[PDB]
């Protein structure tokens, strides 16, 4: 169990560690959280009170370094800093524990959500899409742009996603035009899996990340490259079964998490009509089919 | 963006285009099976790819072999359009490439946006224009070369015949565009209207008959009063 001890709270804040949040008031005595379980990436995120538009936060894995957040009254954020001097950390973090200034992270023993959600994600991955080579964790905001989203403006600020185009070379052999844009299996397998992303677990893991970047922050182009990487696998008639499998469970736990007030905004229903109704894999997707249809009808 | 009766002029600028009309690309007749059951027999098509600025009309033959064993063949066609537009682009010299193909069908503009993915500067474009090019089968020659063909074929027409000489090619356009919607609308009485006066005959090298300008008047005159006719039977108006 790891602890992300907070200087001070000096601005009325919304404070979400994961799947869970709470308000904390203006230099509300608020020292951290604690009890964080080892063996996750998590997520630290703030709106504040005054201006709901600063929605931002950090990835990061308690394994990599000791982590703390500070407000910083220029910038006018909560940042996350590193404390190299693991004496100082013990020391500061045991007085706030003794003091009781930390909330607990608030997990349920039953309860396997945020390993479900985060099942593939790896902090060295999120690193390459989220370029800071100096940090040990990445900010990520409301406002960042895509790669992709920049092609059609600031490098440093992007979300690195690996570009999915179903209307480029990369996704159609010459003289496969046809057989290749109604059967993305060319693209899936050969260019994506065995080509880029070396394998279905590094696949998995950015399509896991864009969707909590897109639930957490609202960030639309990580709700853009979620959907295209859901249907790049829907649009293929051969996949294996596992990937199958396992896809139905990672979106399961995805479209149970999702607040019911944004799945207006956070779900394509062309993407998923076809693929639950229209795809090859309209018949592979059970577990998530059936809680769309519970959950969503009007969607679909 | 979409083609339509505002930004009808472009058709007529110096920038290279080529409308592309799949109507007849694949046609059947439907009969019934001997047990009774009904069935399609395939029957020869084309691709008709129209410069309205200069007449030159590029008609691909769609042999009935193409069909042979396929799958799905009204989505086939639409990709087999798409590949021999393709091909037509890639065999001509780059000054006479176009620099937008308008497609007369939507569900024709993600198979040439594909096929013409490394032509990045060539527009694939819709129209909200319901172009009657469905009746260039209408035209008994290129009917009759259609018809005839035992493979693979490009034939190349002046869908103007001459009429340039005389006329712009919004005018050409224009006659072209009623020609073909009075054929669409009643071919027989369209066809008695062109054929009528056994004076005035088509030449060799063209399609349409030799009219003199008054004569093209009077035509053209025959033309729409039989439109609005069979608009009023149609709508009981
Ligand atoms: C040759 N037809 C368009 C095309 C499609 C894919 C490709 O990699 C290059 C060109």
């Amino acid at each position: 169990m790891n602890t992300v001890p907070f200087t001070s709270a000096p601005i009325e804040v919304t404070i979400g560690i994961d799947q869970y949040s709470f308000n904390v008031k203006e230099n509300q005595p608020f020292h951290g959280i604690k009890d964080i379980p080892i063996g996750h990436v998590h997520v630290i995120h703030f709106q504040h009170a005054d201006n709901s538009s600063m929605r931002y936060g950090y990835w990061f894995d308690c394994r990599m370094g000791n982590f703390y957040i500070q407000y910083d009254p220029k910038d006018g954020l909560y940042k996350m800093m590193e404390e190299r001097d693991g004496a100082k950390f013990e020391n500061i973090v045991h007085n706030f524990k003794e003091r009781q200034m930390m909330v607990s992270y608030p997990k349920i023993d039953e309860d396997d959500t945020w390993y479900n959600l985060t099942e593939f994600v790896q902090m060295d991955k999120i690193r390459k899409i989220v370029r800071k080579d100096e940090n040990q964790f990445s900010y990520v905001d409301s406002s960042m742009t895509t790669v992709q989203e920049n092609e059609l403006s600031d490098p440093a600020h992007s979300l690195n996603y690996t570009v999915i185009n179903f209307k480029s070379r990369e996704a159609i052999r010459p003289g496969h035009e046809m057989e290749d844009f109604l059967d993305k299996s060319y693209y899936l397998n050969t260019v994506m899996l065995q080509g880029i992303f070396k394998n279905s677990s590094n696949y998995f893991g950015e399509l896991q990340f864009a969707f909590l970047n897109a639930m957490f922050f609202g960030n639309y182009g990580s709700s853009l490259q979620w959907h295209a990487m859901i249907e790049l696998i829907c649009s293929s008639a051969t996949v294996p079964k596992h990937m199958l499998d396992k896809l139905d469970e990672i979106l399961y736990y995805q479209i149970k998490t999702l607040p019911e007030q944004y799945s207006d905004i956070l779900l394509n229903e062309r993407v998923w009509n076809i693929c639950l109704y229209s795809s090859f894999q309209k018949n592979s997707l059970h577990n998530t089919e059936k809680i769309m249809e519970n959950k969503y009808p009007e969607l679909l | 963006g979409a083609m339509n009766s505002s930004n009808y002029a472009e058709l007529f600028n110096n920038d290279i285009k080529l409308f592309v009309d799949d109507t007849n690309v694949y046609r059947v007749t439907v009969h019934k099976t001997f047990e009774g059951n009904v069935a399609t027999k395939a029957i020869n098509g084309c691709i008709f790819t129209l410069n309205p600025k200069t007449g030159h009309l590029f008609l691909k033959i769609i042999h009935t072999s193409v069909w042979a064993g396929q799958k799905r063949l009204s989505q086939l066609a639409k990709w087999k359009t798409a590949e021999e537009v393709s091909a037509l682009v890639r065999s001509l010299p780059k000054e006479e490439q176009p620099k937008q193909i308008i497609v007369t069908r939507k569900a024709m503009l993600d198979p040439l946006e594909v096929h013409m993915l490394d032509f990045p500067n060539i527009a694939i474009r819709p129209t909200e224009l319901r172009l009657p090019f469905s009746a260039a089968m209408s035209i008994d020659k290129l009917s009759d070369v259609v018809m005839k063909a035992t493979e693979p074929q490009m034939v190349l027409f002046n869908i103007y015949d001459d009429w340039l000489d005389r006329i712009s090619s919004y005018t050409a356009f224009s006659r072209l565009t009623l020609l073909l919607r009075a054929l669409k609308t009643n071919e027989e009485s369209a066809k008695m209207i062109l054929l009528s006066d056994p004076t005035i005959t088509i030449k060799s090298y063209h399609l349409w008959p030799s009219f003199t300008d008054e004569q093209w008047i009077t035509i053209e005159s025959q033309m729409r009063d039989l439109i609005l006719t069979e608009y009023g039977r149609k709508y009981n108006v």
